[PDB]
């Protein structure tokens, strides 16, 4: 329906920032009021019937003072909630033209990211894919070390959800070509980035549950040594090593895997953390070394989580060897 | 051709290739940028390094005698100069890197800068300064990360990798966490909102809400006591309420307190057009004063605030010198009234200059003040360095150590050779086999 | 907080409500906001938490408190506050039943 | 009139570092709390950056095994974390 106060506030604030950066180019001009054009376009409490002010915004934008950018961004926001997605795509593309041309990159980068967020709220995956497509369509530039890649990565995650592999696999090949294979051998990160591809592949094959293929992916991820970025995802892959040892049954290695993985999960958060701990305790019992179940620093307080506390009970009853109690926990839970 | 044909000449080149390359290294790298523009000094290092390597590029054709001389020469350039402070090049490099890494100073196209940085690393291979460069750069980066005025994230990471392949881990790692800290923290802010105060519906007053993890892992800073601030509700809801959800975020990743992230952005519709801007701390209190009354007297007010007046000397200098702030009366010991004036000022007095406002001093000055401390840290670093080196070998002969440390101490940090015997006999005496006396056979036994 | 917990614990000690005085004292004034306290004052507070749980015979919670105070008695240099530490740990041992130790 | 009257800013002074969770170095014999000790060399456990040789579970007072145990054997109250020694 009507636009949001929050959205209004956001635009006000970025115009605010436009101004500041603009102060530096006090010397400059062309950006003076286009911000007001946004302030009329989005703001003035009128997301609707506001359209001329977007046109007013269209005159010219600077780096600092670039409020007009968020105006078009607001039209992308408006086109789903208020009147429709054709202009959202159109003006979005107009924003897309903005890669180098008289526009701040970080500002546009993050703002576009928030645009993607708006689209994700809008057409959850389905239309959002097209916007990613157009974004990539902007992304043709050679200079973009990661830039296209990141956008492609987000789209790839969408592919992970939708299970559209045909596109995704090709993307993997493309990004692989981004690395040393074509003899590019260098980017912002090591080689290209060559870490995230491993994560996407693992996730894809996990979706497939092609464990042997996952094994192959693990073999590839031996090559993590080759590329060292440091993402959030780090605990998941380490989980896979333990998983491989789940496949294999070699709990000795899995213990270290889940151990470090759990640590990384602590670093990340708990989608998997408790589960990692579960497998870790399972590893301890299969490694048959109960001496430090929780005993790093953290697991001891972590175990207190009652859901997971049963694992402590298992290690206890196992370590203490009370079959009645141990089986009781098994049967009871 | 002659020196190759005649046998003995090349080592002479080992001699000659170091000296003038070193000598100009004094002027062209070191002397040429006293002005201390960071870009200039980096270019000066580039000037000596590139020029001389180009000298080598000729018929010399590699021939490692020449290159080794060059290695020693540049080592002499950065290290051997009159100033003991080796870090000057990295100091000017760190600033410059920030300059390249920020939108503020120099705007360029993306990753071309990576190329430039690549050439920088190439020259950089000779330089020993990771303490200042890594810590100080991380420090400046931390400040600029607070600022957010950056060219890009990934390119910064690229620069990090350029160092990372070649350098020590924690030097990189802490910065990694600092980077992730900001990233995950923004996510955390989203989370903190999202529990109750969802993206659409927020049940709160609303000042800008952004903070970092406030964890032990992320920061390079030292310890300095701050004053006691009241911290109002919006400040509370930004941070303290966050502490509630923070338990939800991290259960077991405890808190090291950092107020510094208190965020503020104002979108005010005082005049027809909502403006987003940033301003100072005092008038806000005045505004509060206005809501309640016209004035807040300093007697009760002082009774209420009780700031720890450690920093106050510097604060007073800044407040008196600025005179940009609309204040009641600035007196030396106690300002009798703090019920400050209206919005008297705009961005600048003049256009050529006489430009300067918001209040600058706290911001760049910290390191300026800190230099004594940082150099002390240099002393400590050297102390740590000897400690780090001396711990390495358990059973050895003393002569065996020779030519070992050179690998560890040359390129990464500044070498400290003289300390060996002293360090052994003083520090090492714990659980170790000691050769205090090489002739006789006897020493320390571990428990 | 420091005042309200000392006085509220003392007046529950007047009521001999040892458990709830121990319970409210769990929110220890530690370092939390403005005030940075003493090793000796806070260790007095922890041994108060200890004896107030152990009078209600809560040996596990106060055992955790006396172990983190065994960490924190290492900084206090008093005889008598460490003597109260011996008091609390002796009551824990009477609850631990570790008769060699 | 009222356009910029000094409301909420970001402001930074020096706070932290290194943190003030202590957390300490298993002090009976005091190889560093990241470092693998002698007592974890015949053991050789995957040890945490705050685990030199530390298990604060129910065992709860776990330092360098025979050194904390030597602080245990002459009198069985081993009081740093206050339990029996691992
Ligand atoms: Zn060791
Ligand atoms: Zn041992
Ligand atoms: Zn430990």
């Amino acid at each position: 329906m009507s636009d949001m106060e929050d959205d209004f506030m956001c635009d006000d604030e970025e115009d605010y920032d436009l101004e500041y950066s603009e102060d530096s180019n006090s010397e400059p001009n062309v950006d003076l009021e286009n911000q007001y054009y946004n302030s009329k376009a989005l703001k003035e409490d009128d997301p609707k019937a506001a359209l001329s002010s977007f046109q007013k915004v269209l005159e010219l934008e600077g780096e600092k003072g670039e409020w007009g950018f968020k105006a078009l961004k607001q039209m992308i926001k408006i086109n789903f909630k208020l009147t429709n997605f054709p202009e959202m795509m159109n003006r979005y593309k107009q924003l897309l033209t903005y890669i180098r041309s008289a526009v701040t990159r970080n500002y546009s980068e993050k703002s576009i990211n928030s645009i993607l967020d708006y689209i994700s709220t809008s057409k959850q995956m389905d239309l959002l894919q097209e916007f990613y497509e157009t974004t990539l369509e902007a992304l043709k530039d050679a200079k973009n070390d990661r830039l296209w890649f990141k956008t492609n990565t987000k789209l790839g995650k969408l592919y992970l959800e939708r299970e559209e592999y045909g596109k995704l696999q090709k993307i993997l090949r493309q990004l692989h070509q981004s690395c040393q294979t074509d003899d590019g051998e260098d980017d912002l990160k090591k080689g290209t980035q060559l870490l995230e591809i491993y994560a996407l592949e693992i996730q894809m094959y996990t979706a497939q549950k092609n464990n042997k293929k996952l094994k192959a992916l693990y073999e590839q991820s031996l090559h993590i040594k080759s590329a060292i970025p440091h993402p959030l995802i780090m605990g998941v892959i380490r989980e896979c090593g333990g998983k491989m040892h789940l496949r294999e049954g070699e709990f000795e290695k899995a213990h270290t895997d889940f151990f470090e993985a759990f640590k990384n999960y602590d670093e990340s958060g708990s989608p998997r953390r408790t589960t990692c701990l579960k497998y870790l305790v399972l590893a301890n019992m299969l490694m048959k070394s109960g001496i430090n179940p929780f005993d790093s620093q953290e697991a001891k307080p972590y175990k207190n989580d009652p859901e997971i506390l049963a694992m402590t009970n298992l290690v206890s009853a196992y370590q203490n060897n009370d079959i009645t109690e141990f089986e009781k926990i098994l049967k009871t839970n | 051709v002659l020196l190759r044909a005649v046998s003995t000449g090349l080592p002479h080149m080992i001699q000659e290739l170091q000296n003038h390359i070193h000598d100009e290294g004094l002027r062209a790298t070191s002397n040429l940028t006293q002005e201390n523009m960071p870009t200039l000094f980096v270019e000066s290092v580039l000037e000596v390094h590139g020029k001389f390597v180009q000298l080598i590029n000729t018929v010399l054709n590699g021939d490692q005698h020449f290159m080794s001389a060059l290695d020693k020469a540049l080592t002499s350039v950065v290290n051997y100069r009159e100033p003991k402070s080796v870090c000057k090049a990295p100091e000017l490099l760190a600033k410059y890197c920030d300059n390249l890494l920020k939108k503020s100073a120099k705007g360029m196209t993306e990753n071309e800068v990576e190329d430039r940085l690549t050439s920088f690393i190439t020259v950089f291979k000779y330089i020993d300064d990771k303490d200042v460069f890594q810590k100080f750069y991380a420090r400046m980066l931390a400040k600029r990360l607070i600022h957010g005025l950056s060219m890009s994230m990934d390119s910064e990471e690229a620069m990090i990798n350029k160092l990372k392949q070649a350098c020590g881990y924690e030097f990189t790692s802490k910065l990694h966490r600092m980077y992730t800290d900001m990233s995950v923290s923004a996510d955390l802010n989203n989370k903190f909102n999202n529990f109750i105060k969802n993206q659409d519906t927020v049940i709160d007053l609303g000042i800008s809400f952004q903070i970092y993890v406030l964890q032990a892992g992320a920061w390079p800073l030292t310890q300095a006591p701050s004053s006691t601030f009241a911290i109002p509700q919006e400040l509370e809801k930004s941070v303290q309420m966050f502490e509630l959800f923070y338990s939800q975020h991290f259960s077991g990743r405890k808190l090291t307190w950092l107020h510094y992230l208190c965020t503020g952005e104002v979108k005010m519709n005082y005049l027809g057009k909502p403006y987003v801007a940033m301003v100072t701390t005092y008038q806000m209190a005045v505004l509060l004063a206005f809501n309640n009354s016209e004035t807040v007297s300093y007697k009760e007010l002082q009774d209420s605030t009780q700031m720890n007046e450690k920093e106050l000397t510097k604060t007073i200098k800044s407040l008196l010198d600025v005179k940009m702030i609309n204040h009641d009366s600035e007196k030396e010991d106690i300002d009798a009234e703090s019920s400050f004036s209206l919005n008297m000022n705009f961005s600048s007095k003049r256009t050529k200059f006489k430009i300067t406002t918001s209040m600058q001093k706290d911001t760049p000055q910290e390191m300026e003040q800190t230099r004594s401390a940082v150099d002390e840290d240099r002393k400590m670093y050297l102390q740590a360095a000897i400690v780090r080196i001396m711990k390495a070998r358990k059973v050895l002969r003393h002569n065996a150590l020779i030519q070992e440390v050179i690998s560890q101490s040359r390129a990464r940090f500044n070498p400290s050779i003289s300390m060996i015997k002293k360090c052994i006999e003083v520090l090492i005496d714990k659980q170790y086999i000691e050769r205090s006396q090489a002739s006789a056979d006897e020493y320390s036994y571990v428990a | 907080v420091a005042s309200i917990r000392q006085h509220l614990a003392s007046i529950y000690e007047k009521e001999e409500d040892w458990r709830n005085a121990a319970q409210v004292l769990v929110g220890i004034p530690l370092e939390t906001g403005q005030k940075q306290y003493n090793v000796d004052y806070k260790l007095e507070t922890y041994l108060k938490i200890a004896r107030l749980y152990l009078e209600d015979d809560d040996p596990v919670q106060a055992e955790a408190y006396i172990n983190r105070a065994s960490l924190l008695q290492n900084e206090s240099t008093n005889e008598q506050l460490q003597i109260h530490y011996k008091v609390c740990y002796a009551r824990v041992l009477d609850y631990r039943r570790k008769f060699i130790e | 009139a009222k356009k910029k009257r000094f409301e909420v800013k970001k402001w930074n002074a020096v706070a932290l570092w290194a943190w003030d969770i202590v957390v300490d170095n298993c002090a009976i014999c005091r190889n560093h709390i990241m470092d693998l000790c002698i007592e974890c060399q015949a053991n050789q456990a995957s040890a945490t950056s705050e685990e030199c040789t530390v298990a604060w579970g129910v065992c709860n007072h776990a330092f360098h095994f025979h050194c904390i145990s030597r602080w245990l054997k002459t009198r069985q109250v081993c009081p740093l974390d206050n339990r029996e020694w691992e």
